[PDB]
């Protein structure tokens, strides 16, 4: 097929798979915010005896603590595996790195500007 | 290579009379009436360019695929394109490889044709069967009936 | 381009400053680096005639001039004509005002620290860059070749320097640095040609010594096959149109001025040459690195760019080194601007960016930031 | 010990957490205020934890990428 | 005659050029074609030395066999005596 | 395989790291416990050059490393860099997260106390498995031989140790530990070669004495006769090729590095040879069951795959013991993993699936639960 | 005039012996490149093959070598056995 049809695929391709990330990223913070909101609810104890405030103070004292001894745990595992992930990217990027080097060229003046140099007095337009 | 065929591919027959027109600027009096590397090359160094005649072996051998040494009229406005390279810094690798990663909805480290068919009806353009045939031959560089990430990078090497 | 900010890779060199944004291919402008003040007095009024011609300029003028190099033997021996120098290279030649870019300069390992020390303090205050990074010559020629490993022969025009990297790592040990380059060649052949009749005395007419040399000269495969040969046939002499007629033809010469460098006795030095360096300079090595740096000797530097010398030190080396190992010269047609080349790798990358030695800091702890952390 | 060492770290850090519950003494508005101070950390708590589910899950991806690749890699 | 004079000199410039990108050609070329004569020579001791080792390994493989037998038979010839 | 557990076979060893799971033939993954820090300064920038190459990755960069083994003699004397050998055995050569697989360490006899028990901390601690088990090296190496009855002799690369076992009662007071060990010999060997010329110095070139020890040496039939005949005659030395080409020729050192195995005097160690210590080792034992103990004498270890030893050991052992008792010394081909191939089949038994450290044993008495009756 | 005429006569015959001179000299380059670039190829499958079965002898002597002192051993036990 021709070269500019499969450029074109190429763009759409690229624009669909953003709008897809977006979509999905969005989807998940939506549904995240839900179904945390569904985890923990809101209280409303206002006015009760100061024993029972403190019961529930006490309470909650003890639900953080169980919450965040598993969130800095799972917080531990993933910073761990992202250590390794970083040590292996590493690795692969040394195993077959060498002469992958990204070039760029500034030589290639621009076009006009050659055909100007080449033409001279009779290039105005052309 | 192709790149370039794919921006001149937009332009139209004004481009086409517009090289007929410099290549009667140019080439009038010429005992070949066509350009050759070597001949680019002498006139570069005219132009006062002084390149290495190594890459106008690159630069030739990238083109003169028949053997000719040539510029074949379709060639030869992919050359005349090819000159000036406008897109540069071909996007940002990170981005790519975050969107070859929500590319993967099986998540199984290949690219499924399915995911294919649905993202090209998706673009909706005039596509046969022969049209993604053809660009995975293109790209399936390992003839593994995927998009491999190094070969997702390398279809999208440089491409904007 | 665009917004941003380029970085400004300069060389300074011996012979040839080299200079040019960071990304592209070859420099934008190279241009010999010479300061040449007029001699005569001079007759005609308002001709416009300045004090001090550079770069390229006496090159064109250089008849009624005396040239002269501020750079010796790589250490800088006159700092007003190096600032000079390095102001035309900035304003003339590029046209972009350094308070807007950084700069990466080179320097040749082994260097008096005064010398960086001077450099980088004209860097930052006469010139006022954002940034400065120094870097020694022959890593960046490793990084031109596309390796990671390899023992790298970097035969410039003031010195000859031969810097072993294995893995990345250095070793500052078998750095073998020898002060024969390109500038003793001339000289030699300047004073070789004097056996058929042709004296060249001036420091003008060095530069026609120079041309003579870089266009005819070639190093032998063989040395004493050549001396015979050239002694009986006549298919040798290669005849050179001076730049005024009087055509010269060069016999034997051809291959002897070159011929010093794998025989430094020539010009009296004591050391060995540059194919016995380098196996010295390997041999301090490592006993289990000596094969990787045997496969990958890479050669750089304008000296060896002579017709014929990529063969000549691979038959050396395999004289002297042991019959098992491969030995493998990489002698890319680049060679010149090699180090240019890898320089702007080196400041195109993103994990560098980091390294320059900010503005900030050489306020804090003056020029002798430069032997700290930041190198 | 290095293992003594992040075993008392994580238990110091643990403690560092443990902040006083110093309220009883106070009335019922504060009372509530510190009530919803908490909720609202629990809140920050859980939606960190939600994003380290996702990146691990990412985590996890690629480092079956990295495998595939050093398959490739033979 | 002194324009006729001027494109002489513009031709002889061109003439200049000319022979000096010949030249380098030729430099090329050559030197091209004594790389390719060393590097033919040292693929012919590779193919040497390839074969004289295949051979070698197939005759230590015949070794190896009957070494072996030979192994057996003194094994018999052991647990017969114990 | 599928569901079910599947239990860790570790095998610390020292030199050696062998693990593998339960109920195979050899070990998975098989590697030198080597910790190497980089010890130039390194100038290439993102080449991605860590601060500490483990495993078989350090024997493969020891050109520019300190290698440093983290366990001298058993012992561990660098806890940090064993817990670096552990994590890269679990995660990267079996690719197996430990908290859902059982572990069997192995250790050698009469070692510190505060070792075992920082190993076992270790385990149950940072990698956090479901139970640990701690195994005696020569038992496991009787297991895999197929036998119930046997004294062994366990010759590794750290520590030499002599177990007697009868009927599946370990006799304790007569376990002969000795610190002579492959290491030793290494040490002796890089000694020895000196009085040719050849100096190995670096802590890399001990890893090439270790090769050349390997694929030469071995121990002669009769000491004395062998001194003689390679003094006369040339027909034992034998070449080996460097890592960088010069071959060096063996001549003598060939079986007298091995022949201090038999002489620790050689060493300057007061103690006597493999071949004595392991006659005292059944004279220690009861009278009834030393005909048992002489018939099935069990070789195991790396050390003791020198080429002739099994036929040395048995000829001194015959020249020791009572004329009448029949001497038979066990070489199976498998020596160098008999251990492991014991640790797999003890793990694979039911029997013993109730004798693992359980987490809630160790939570409740403390690291110090390693010597109670889960031994 | 005369003598501008010669000399531009002589130019353009020089110019176009150039400029063929330097085309041949481009061909024989490319020529001789490409067969260069094919016997680097057969040199590097020549070296893999010589690593291949240098290998394979080193392997094969070693086993050889265990077997036969396996086979002095057992002999020496036979001999005393009888
Ligand atoms: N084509 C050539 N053939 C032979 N010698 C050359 C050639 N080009 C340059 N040289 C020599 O190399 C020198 C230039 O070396 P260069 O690499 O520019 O030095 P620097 O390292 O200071 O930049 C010149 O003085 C010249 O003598
Ligand atoms: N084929 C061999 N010949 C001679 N010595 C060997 C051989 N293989 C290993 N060794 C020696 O044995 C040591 C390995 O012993 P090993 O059994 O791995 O110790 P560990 O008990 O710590 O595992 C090496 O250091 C080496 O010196
Ligand atoms: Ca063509
Ligand atoms: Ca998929
Ligand atoms: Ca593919
Ligand atoms: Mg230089
Ligand atoms: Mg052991």
């Amino acid at each position: 097929i021709s070269a500019s049809r499969k450029l074109q695929l190429k763009t759409l391709m690229l624009q669909i798979a953003k709008q897809e990330l977006e979509r999905e990223a969005e989807e998940r913070r939506g549904e995240k915010g839900r179904a945390l909101s569904t985890r923990c609810q809101p209280l409303e104890l206002a006015g009760l005896s100061f024993a029972e405030l403190q019961d529930l103070c006490r309470q909650l004292h003890a639900r953080v603590d169980k919450v965040d001894e598993e969130r800095y745990d799972v917080e531990a595992k993933v910073t761990k595996n992202i250590t390794e992930i970083a040590d292996l990217n590493q690795k692969i990027f040394d195993l077959r790195g060498k002469f992958k080097r990204p070039t760029l060229r500034r030589v290639r003046i621009s076009a006009d500007a050659m055909m100007q140099a080449l033409l001279g007095a009779r290039a105005k337009e052309t | 290579d192709d790149i370039y065929k794919a921006a001149v591919e937009q332009l139209t027959e004004e481009q086409k009379n517009e090289f007929k027109a410099a290549f009667d600027i140019f080439v009038l009096g010429a005992e070949d009436g066509c350009i050759s590397t070597k001949e680019l090359g002498k006139v570069m160094r005219m132009l006062g360019q002084n390149p290495t005649p190594e890459e106008l072996q690159e630069m030739i051998d990238e083109v003169d695929e028949d053997g000719s040494g040539t510029v074949d009229f379709d060639e030869f406005l992919v050359m005349m394109v090819r000159c000036m390279k406008d897109d540069s810094k071909g996007k940002s690798e990170e981005e790519l490889s975050d969107l070859f990663r929500m590319f993967d909805k099986n998540a199984d480290g290949y690219i499924d044709l399915e995911e294919l068919k649905i993202m090209l009806q998706a673009t909706g353009e005039t596509i046969t069967e022969d049209d993604i045939e053809e660009l995975m031959k293109d790209g399936d560089k390992n003839n593994d009936g995927r998009i491999d990430y190094d070969e997702f990078l390398e279809f999208m090497k440089g491409v904007e | 381009d665009d917004e941003e900010t380029t970085a400004l890779v300069c060389d300074n060199g011996s012979g040839l400053v080299k200079a040019g944004f960071a990304g592209d291919d070859a420099p934008r402008a190279v241009f010999p680096s010479i300061v040449g003040r007029p001699r005569h007095q001079g007759v005609m009024v308002g001709m416009g005639q300045k004090d001090s011609y550079v770069g390229d300029e006496a090159q064109s003028k250089r008849g009624i001039l005396t040239l002269k190099y501020p750079i010796e033997h790589g250490i800088i021996t006159n700092w007003d004509d190096m600032e000079k120098i390095w102001h035309h290279t900035f304003y003339n030649e590029l046209r972009v005002a350094p308070e807007e870019h950084p700069t990466l300069l080179t320097e040749a390992p082994l260097n008096p620290k005064a010398n960086r020390e001077k450099m980088t303090q004209i860097m930052f205050e006469t010139f006022n860059v954002p940034a400065m990074y120094v870097a020694i010559q022959a890593v960046l020629s490793l990084y031109a070749s596309g390796r990671t490993t390899g023992i790298v022969l970097d035969s410039g025009d003031g010195v000859t320097h031969n810097v072993p990297i294995y893995e990345g790592y250095a070793l500052p040990h078998a750095i073998m640095r020898l002060d024969l380059a390109g500038r003793d060649l001339t000289d030699y052949l300047m004073k070789i040609l004097t056996e058929r009749g042709y004296s060249f005395v001036t420091t003008a007419e060095r530069e026609i010594v120079r041309d003579i040399k870089e266009k005819l000269c070639y190093v032998a495969l063989d040395f004493e096959n050549e001396m015979a040969t050239a002694a009986s046939s006549s298919s040798l002499e290669k005849s050179y149109e001076l730049p005024d007629g009087q055509v010269i033809t060069i016999g034997n010469e051809r291959f002897r001025c070159p011929e010093t460098l794998f025989q430094p006795s020539f010009i009296g030095m004591e050391s060995a040459g540059i194919h016995e360096t380098t196996y010295n300079s390997i041999m301090k090595c490592d006993i289990d690195i000596r094969k990787d740096l045997y496969a990958n000797n890479v050669l750089s530097g304008g000296t060896t760019m002579y017709p014929g010398i990529a063969d000549r030190m691979q038959k050396e080396i395999t004289a002297l080194a042991p019959s098992t190992m491969k030995i493998k010269i990489i002698a890319p047609p680049e060679r010149k601007y090699s180090v240019w080349i890898g320089g702007s790798i080196l400041a195109s990358l993103s994990t560098f960016q980091q390294m320059w030695i900010s503005k900030q800091e050489y306020d804090e702890a003056g020029p002798s930031i430069v032997h700290r952390k930041c190198f | 010990g290095k293992r003594q060492t992040e075993r008392e770290k994580k238990k110091k850090i643990l403690a560092e957490r443990r902040k006083v519950l110093a309220i009883d003494h106070l009335n019922e508005d504060q009372l509530r205020e510190k009530a919803k101070e908490l909720w609202q950390s629990i809140y920050n708590l859980e939606a960190e934890k939600f994003d380290l589910q996702e990146k691990f899950k990412q985590q996890k991806y690629e480092i079956n990428v990295l495998r595939n690749r050093i398959n490739d890699n033979q | 005659a002194q324009k006729d004079e001027e494109k002489m000199e513009i031709q002889e410039i061109q003439l200049k050029e000319a022979k000096h990108i010949a030249e380098d050609a030729d430099r090329k070329y050559e030197e091209v074609a004594r790389k390719l004569v060393i590097i033919e020579s040292d693929l012919e001791r590779a193919e040497e030395r390839a074969e004289l080792s295949e051979g070698k390994c197939a005759e230590l493989e015949e070794e190896l066999k009957t070494v072996t037998n030979n192994l057996k038979s003194l094994e018999a010839q052991a647990e017969k005596y114990s």
